[PDB]
């Protein structure tokens, strides 16, 4: 999970 | 003929229309923006999904902010008279109101303005869909139980 | 008659105003995975706003972040439908  | 209703967009033009997918994965180093791992999965899912809706899909990868604007401009000036709708998917870093070309940001309003009812008459009265996978800020949702 | 130059747009945002949006490096983004699944299952059956409401529930209920960094762990996401459409939109026709 990574953020944009 | 009998009674008519017109509560739904006419979607039986000869073509469903364009689906432009802008998939930005790798950004210019000088921007400091990280590579968006997993976005190719999204781009492929979207391509197949909108292919099966009979959209003419165009995938575009790693576009600068200048290329994004020119592509939106060029696309807006195509003949949409035989197309039911228009779809644009933007995959990228973002902030509120903004999405990033590989080399810097683009105002969302600048992209969508090309398709305004008065500036793209082939699409007047037709649904223009913008689907946006990108940040709108830096808040985090902690959620609540059940 | 005229119509507003802003009418007939729909903005399907992946996340609420002001919020991060989550992307999984292996499965793709929460919102896009959910959107394609719901389009595949319901494009021949539901009007578009009702499809996008299923996407909202899918993202809201089925996803929660996992991070070694306490700041980013256990977070949630709600997408955000912004509609200036003047009619119902069905991707199929009669
Ligand atoms: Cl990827």
């Amino acid at each position: 999970d990574e953020v944009d | 003929s009998g009674i008519s209703l017109d509560n739904s967009y006419k979607m039986d033009y000869p073509e469903m229309g364009l689906c432009i997918i802008i998939n930005n994965k790798n950004f210019h180093k000088s921007t400091g923006m990280t590579s968006r791992s997993g976005t190719d999965v999204d781009a492929a899912n979207l391509r197949e999904t909108f292919r099966n809706l009979k959209y003419e899909v165009r995938n575009k990868n790693d576009l600068t902010r200048e290329e994004i604007v020119e592509l939106m401009r060029d696309v807006s000036k195509e003949d949409h008279s035989k197309r039911s709708s228009f779809v644009c998917v933007l995959l990228s870093h973002g902030e509120e109101g903004i999405i990033f070309g590989t080399n810097g940001p683009v105002d969302l309003k600048k992209i969508t303005n090309f398709f305004r009812g008065d500036r793209c008459r082939d699409l007047t009265g037709k649904p223009k869909l913008f689907i946006i996978q990108a940040c709108r800020g830096t808040e985090l949702d902690c959620g609540i139980e059940t | 008659h005229k119509i507003p130059v802003e009418a007939d747009f729909l903005y399907a945002y992946s996340t609420a105003p002001g919020y991060y949006s989550w992307r999984n490096s292996k499965d793709g983004s929460w919102f896009i995975q959910s959107l394609c699944a719901m389009l595949k299952q319901y494009a021949d059956k539901l009007e578009f706003m009702h499809i996008l409401t299923r996407v909202n529930r899918k993202v809201a209920t089925e996803f929660e972040s996992f991070s070694f960094d306490a700041t980013f762990h256990a977070k949630k996401q709600i997408p955000c439908i912004v509609s200036m459409l003047t009619k119902e939109l069905y991707f199929y026709h009669h």
